[PDB]
């Protein structure tokens, strides 16, 4: 009888409330409770199910004294309570019971450890999510609670990390010096090599523990985002805290001390990090504050990113999502006098092996789109270290073609900025701008040799191959597009030395011997567009003799090739067209 | 003159030596990561490497300086090295005999250079010796590459004793760089996938070498909070490939089942669904409970937690890859499956992989 269970369930609710009950008896019945709560949600008495259970869940939870010992029953009782509440399903019959929920639940927040905190944070999240209550002074009390945790957190980077202390042996310590879930063994008497064994697992307290402070952040988005018209004032008390938080670095002598632990620095590192992705929220409304504390916060990014973990990929996935946020803005600018150091790849991307395969896109992309906003104010040495870094990136067959296509249109997009610096340094922007056509020279004879030929293998006679076949399409394009951007940026630039730029000017031998192979190369290359793809999935290499072209894209592309050629001295042509043709 | 006459450096001994002196040298490797843009010499290591590859291509007993050719690849120089790369992967497992690839691997095993780091050995495994293994055991000649079947891990002519006994010696394992663990895990792959019979002979009561093969995995399996998502489940499907050919008790393949399970991050997304796509067909076939063990495991996680969506979501991309194994099953499985359907398509702002 389902009324009969359910009635069962009741007694169960009610016997957590009793003090004589043993509590591995109530440890059970409530893990049969958990189980069987898709029976329950079934039948119409769900409803006075929870007007019953709920209150005296809240109950148990409001008398408890705040345990700390996971493997004591009465914290492992607590948990299950509360991951409990946390199933309960979110309908409308949670509604009258919401407000009392999320009062209690912001009570803890105040007091309890982090598994409990933590699992407060979660049901505090899913009920502002579905349900949405108007504004309560208890939210205000939880963003004082915030801004008291970010002051706060200082002194518990100092206690964990600068001056740790040492647990006294066989003895169980307080939740206040432990930074993380630590388990220790006590033996029971200390007076003999041998005794009674028992282990114990101590929960840290939640207003010091790391956890919670990354968890925090997304919490005051999501009430910014719902209480938009009354909290506006009170987070911009957050960007200070914010910009000090960001700027925070553990001491050299710290980490090397024979107390440091690195999960409690990956945890306050993604505690830093997570600030940071706020920080990049609310970065577009509070833009003038923020701008006041910028100075900071280009440090702080750029010590996130020196100090992030190397086996913490998802915080240097988070890290670098949130500086491509931050860097849309104008704070950009701010950026220019260091992006000395941020092009240095293992500040960017680090040593860690998924962080190399999975985020170098994303590395190049984000500084790919600060270098072009940034260009015009990048000194001659800065526009340098970019185009070897993605001249390094052209050649790089472990990076997708979309990353070498946006490389080669970068540096197609540098030429005239290296034009303009070597003309006002009188500088080597010539030798740089070779060293460029140099590079592209080189992509085109790879995509000859090893790209083309493996499409052609691929093909059959007509009567992610169709990807492989359009990304190396717009590759060419845009190397044939760079060839003549550097063309026109190598007939325009002064040269190391020279006395007086002269309006066009017969190139060195060196400079025609790489014209030709560009013209071999690329002649090769432009192969590509004789492959078709089909509807039906074929691709196959169109009839031979056939110069009536239908595609524009082609007609386009070849007469840009031909354009390189036609701007040079008479003298360079005749001798580049002399041996080709 | 090598591209001219490919038979002449082959005999120059002192001139080869002198190069590969250069070529290992510190400055040299310094000066051509840290050159100026508008360098000069930036073919040079494209020269040096062409001209060492000609030598060793007919002097195949020189695996050191075969060995060293890989300090291309621990680089990024702006000369393309594929040459090199095409060479490693392709010629050498098709020209190499066996006792030449046996060769190869017993000088990885005794490489103690001091300037020859953990990248180069990783390196040396992802180019060398992991696609000749390869190519050996796709021709069929696994059991004269592997020698003597040897269960008792003393004989030093059997690759996987000394493989498992010298290299997966625990006292290695601390300072092990990732690169090095995920491609020696790769390797024990191959020896477990094409070799079952000489890592563990049924018939045999206990052998150790099953044992201390696991626990070079089984780092992977402690709840540490940094660790890099690659190497913990490049040894999770090495357990994945184990448990599928050999009898493990339930509590390891459970335990393995409920990680991949807890596996939703998108860092490792590939090597998990490789791992699982290995496991979930074994699971039934493992134990007479099979099914249920599925059922109960699958059940769990989709309740006790989808409460977040990626852990749902990663359930459901699972139940579907393999939905075929979970058929039998399908009653139980049903009701959570149209549930969450209806959830993730009708839930605000759903994307469109969702």
């Amino acid at each position: 009888d389902q009324t009969t269970l359910m009635k069962k369930y009741l007694q169960f609710v009610a016997a957590l409330t009793d003090v004589n009950t043993p509590d591995e008896t109530k440890l059970k019945m409530m893990q049969e409770v958990s189980e069987n709560f898709e029976n329950v949600t079934s039948s119409p008495q769900y409803s006075t199910f929870l007007e019953h259970i709920i209150p005296r869940f809240l109950t148990f939870l409001q008398d408890g004294e705040v345990q700390f010992l996971q493997e004591k029953p009465a914290q492992q009782l607590r948990k299950l309570v509360l991951e409990i509440i946390h199933r309960i399903p979110t309908n409308e019959h949670l509604r009258p019971h919401t407000k009392n929920v999320l009062s209690v639940m912001f009570r803890f927040l105040e007091t309890e450890n982090e598994e409990n905190v933590l699992i407060c944070l979660r049901i505090i999240i899913e009920l502002h999510k579905q349900f949405r209550p108007p504004i309560t002074q208890e939210i205000h009390h939880f963003l004082d609670f915030v801004k008291q945790i970010y002051k706060e957190l200082p002194k518990v980077v100092n206690r964990y990390f600068e001056n740790p202390q040492v647990i006294p042996e066989n003895t169980v310590p307080p939740p206040e010096m432990v930074g993380m879930i630590t388990t220790i063994a006590v033996k029971v008497n200390p007076e003999r090599e041998d005794s009674e064994t028992r282990t114990h697992s101590i929960i840290p307290r939640g207003s010091l523990s790391l956890k919670v402070l990354a968890e925090l952040p997304i919490i005051v988005v999501l009430m910014y985002q719902l209480y938009k018209l009354n909290i506006h004032n009170v987070v911009a008390e957050f960007v200070p805290l914010i910009m000090n938080t960001i700027a925070i670095q553990v001491s050299a002598q710290a980490r090397q001390h024979k107390l440091y632990n690195k999960e409690l620095y990956a945890d306050f590192i993604a505690a830093q990090i997570k600030t940071l992705s706020f920080l990049a929220y609310i970065i577009r409304i509070y833009q003038e504050l923020v701008t006041k504390y910028s100075q900071q916060m280009v440090k702080g990014m750029l010590q996130l990113l020196s100090n992030c973990p190397a086996e913490t990929a998802h915080l240097r996935k988070e890290l670098l999502i949130a500086a491509k946020h931050i860097l849309t803005t104008e704070l950009r600018n701010q950026f220019i006098p260091c992006m000395d150091k941020l092009f240095d790849e293992s500040i960017l991307i680090g040593s860690g092996y998924t962080a190399r395969e999975t985020l170098r896109p994303l590395a190049y992309s984000t500084l790919a789109d600060l270098v072009h906003h940034v260009r015009q104010h990048l000194p001659l040495s800065d526009l340098s270290l970019a185009v070897q870094l993605f001249a390094k990136n052209i050649d790089d067959e472990s990076l997708p073609s979309s990353i070498q296509t946006m490389s080669c249109k970068l540096l197609l997009n540098l030429v005239d900025c290296i034009r303009s610096k070597s003309e006002q340094e009188s500088g080597n922007g010539r030798d740089v701008l070779m060293r460029m056509l140099e590079v592209f020279v080189l992509k085109f004879h790879t995509i000859a040799r090893y790209q083309l030929s493996a499409i052609f293998k691929k093909c059959k006679p007509q009567s992610k191959q169709t990807f492989q076949v359009t990304d190396c399409r717009s590759l060419v394009k845009t190397l044939v597009c760079g060839v003549k951007t550097i063309t026109w940026g190598i007939t325009s630039c002064k040269a190391p030395g020279e006395a007086q730029f002269i309006p066009n000017k017969q190139l060195q031998p060196k400079e025609t011997q790489i014209y030709i192979k560009l013209v071999k190369y690329a002649m090769q290359a432009l192969d590509i567009y004789q492959v078709q793809i089909a509807g039906n999935g074929q691709t196959y290499i169109r009839v031979a003799n056939c110069q009536t072209v239908r595609m524009k894209e082609e007609k386009e592309v070849l007469e840009h090739f031909a354009g390189v050629f036609t701007m040079m001295n008479p003298l360079t042509f005749k001798e580049i067209f002399q041996t080709t043709v | 003159i090598v591209k001219n006459d490919d038979s002449w450096l082959a005999s120059q001994h002192s001139l080869v030596s002198q190069l590969r002196r250069v070529w290992v040298s510190e400055n040299f490797q310094e000066r051509h990561r840290k050159e100026n843009m508008a360098a000069t010499n930036w073919k040079e290591p494209k020269l040096l490497a062409y001209c060492l590859l000609n030598y060793c291509k007919r002097n195949y007993g020189d695996i050191e300086l075969l060995f060293q050719l890989l300090r291309a690849f621990t680089g990024r120089f702006l000369c393309n090295m594929t040459f090199l790369k095409e060479y490693m992967e392709e010629e050498i497992p098709k020209n190499y005999s066996i006792a030449q690839k046996r060769a190869l691997f017993f000088r990885f095993v005794d490489f103690n250079d001091p300037n020859f780091g953990d990248e180069l050995k990783a390196k040396v495994l992802q180019h060398i010796l992991n696609p000749a293994f390869l190519y050996s055991f796709e021709k069929g000649e696994g059991e004269q590459l592997l020698g003597p079947p040897n269960p008792e891990g003393d004989n030093p002519e059997s690759i996987t004793s000394v493989f498992i006994t010298k290299v997966l010696d625990p006292e290695k394992q601390a300072d092990m760089l990732d690169s090095l663990r995920i491609y020696l895990l790769q390797y024990a792959t191959l020896l477990v996938e094409h070799a079952p019979h000489h890592i563990h002979d049924n018939n045999k009561n206990r052998n150790s070498k099953l044992r201390r093969l696991m626990t070079f995995a089984w780092p992977c399996l402690l709840s540490k909070a940094c660790v890099d998502p690659a190497c913990k489940y490049s040894g999770h499907l090495l357990l994945a490939h184990i448990i599928a050919k050999f009898a493990i008790h339930k509590k390891i393949v459970l335990q393995v089942f409920h990680s991949l399970l807890k596996a939703h991050a998108m860092e490792a997304r590939a090597i998990v669904r490789q791992a699982m796509a290995i496991l979930t067909p074994a699971v039934p076939a493992r134990m007479e409970d099979g099914h249920q063990m599925l059922t109960h495991w699958t059940r769990k996680i989709i309740v006790e937690e989808g409460h977040t969506v990626p852990q749902l979501v990663h359930i459901l991309h699972l139940i579907v890859q393999h939905f075929k194994v979970y058929y039998p099953v399908r009653h139980h499985l049903v009701q959570h499956m149209v549930s969450a359907m209806q959830r993730l398509g009708f839930t605000p702002s759903v994307t469109i992989e969702q």
